[PDB]
């Protein structure tokens, strides 16, 4: 029994730098095709 | 360094959260620390109460830092952000333009340049059109081509605009193959989807957490570098449950959860989503208001009480792809006669 992720329906990505504790960037992606 | 971070992450999700209240159906990007630099930036002109609001909306906890310890601190940041690195491309950089009959303390434009950076550019702005090309210029230079159009309107009556510019390329640490990369559903909500082309990954092991109580999975994908990327899947319909629990200490509970785990398959949608920002009622939800009032008080900027904020705004991108990530952002304050 394999351990699946899948980023199929919407969710959060949070970039950060080890070095700083900086979050460089947050974002929210509920429609990766959104106008 | 250690307060910066707690400031700036504190800050990051309050931001979060009022950027979703205004905008509960869009898609969000932003760069915190552009945000907070540019905001930081500000405050070194500010007094009094236009002050102590702009560094406690920014979550600094002022019984225990002072603002000269802030400001050296955002210039050590500065510094480490633009050291050189054959890993991954990454700057950030500070600019101020001014009317040229606007007369600025000496103390202000040098603390400006010395801690934050920034050069002062004489700018026309009452030749508005040129006035604008020529921040959207350096911002799409900064930005390697990728912010183009920051400042849509600017005011001929401008006095002053401080930008500030952040710039983000790197390289998965484990990047996708073109060739398992395939159309498949992305679902908007349990029965609507859209067709989007999905990345994946197979037998990898990485950094995982299965958030029971927060109805959420968390993974830790890196770059090459000091950068990495933690992705946050709540289950079907969660969404709102696990944005409410944003916080730092959340964030903290996560990293200290992550195990590294074998995957047997990884989806990661490939995708370029955009947002702009008018950051005026969200910056007041904060708590930062005499900025932009009447009784604006930015006098260390000029020594008197004569400019006031107008507008705060921001655009960013996110784009994802095998090889790696691509982002940016910028923030620009406008500043008029008060
Ligand atoms: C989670 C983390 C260690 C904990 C850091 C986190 C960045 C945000 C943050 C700032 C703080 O001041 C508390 C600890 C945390 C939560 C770091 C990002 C990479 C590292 O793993």
């Amino acid at each position: 029994t394999r351990t699946i992720v899948r980023f199929n329906r919407p969710f959060l990505m949070i970039i950060v730098d080890h070095f700083t504790w900086s979050i460089f960037f947050m974002s929210k992606v509920t429609n990766p095709k959104q106008a | 360094d250690r307060g910066l971070a707690s400031a700036n992450v504190d800050f990051a999700f309050s931001l979060y959260k009022q950027l979703v209240l205004k905008a509960p159906d869009k898609n969000v990007i932003f760069s915190p620390v552009s945000i907070s630099t540019a905001l930081a930036f500000l405050s070194l002109g500010a007094h009094n109460t236009t002050l102590t609001e702009i560094l406690k909306g920014l979550k600094f906890n002022l019984t225990e830092t002072s603002e000269a310890e802030i400001h050296q601190s955002f210039q050590h940041l500065l510094r480490t952000l633009n050291q050189s690195s054959d890993e991954l491309q990454l700057s950030m950089g500070n600019a101020m333009f001014v009317k040229e009959q606007l007369s600025l303390l000496d103390r202000f434009t040098e603390d400006a340049k010395r801690l934050y950076g920034s050069e002062a550019f004489a700018t026309d702005f009452q030749d508005s059109a040129a006035a604008k090309k020529l921040i959207n210029d350096y911002v799409k230079n900064g930005t390697r081509g990728k912010i183009t159009d920051l400042i849509k309107d600017l005011d001929s009556q401008t006095m002053m605009v401080l930008v500030n510019y952040i710039f983000f390329k790197a390289k998965w640490e484990m990047p996708f193959d073109p060739q398992d990369t395939h159309q498949s559903r992305f679902y908007l909500s349990k029965k609507k989807w859209v067709m989007v082309p999905m990345m994946s990954l197979h037998h990898l092991t990485i950094p995982y957490f299965r958030d029971e109580e927060l109805s959420c999975t968390v993974v830790q994908l890196n770059y090459t570098g000091n950068a990495s990327v933690f992705f946050i899947l709540p289950d079907q319909d969660k969404m709102e449950e696990v944005e409410a629990m944003l916080s730092r200490e959340t964030l903290a509970r996560w990293g200290d959860s992550l195990e590294f785990r074998e995957i047997g398959e990884l989806y990661l949608p490939k995708f370029s989503i955009s947002r702009d920002y008018n950051l005026n009622d969200i910056l007041l939800q904060l708590g930062i208001e005499e900025a932009f009032t009447s009784k604006a008080d930015l006098s260390g900027i000029t020594g008197a009480r004569n400019l006031a904020v107008s507008q705060v705004v921001h655009k960013a991108v996110l784009d994802v792809f095998e090889e790696g990530t691509e982002a940016s952002a910028a923030t620009a304050v406008k500043i008029t006669l008060l």
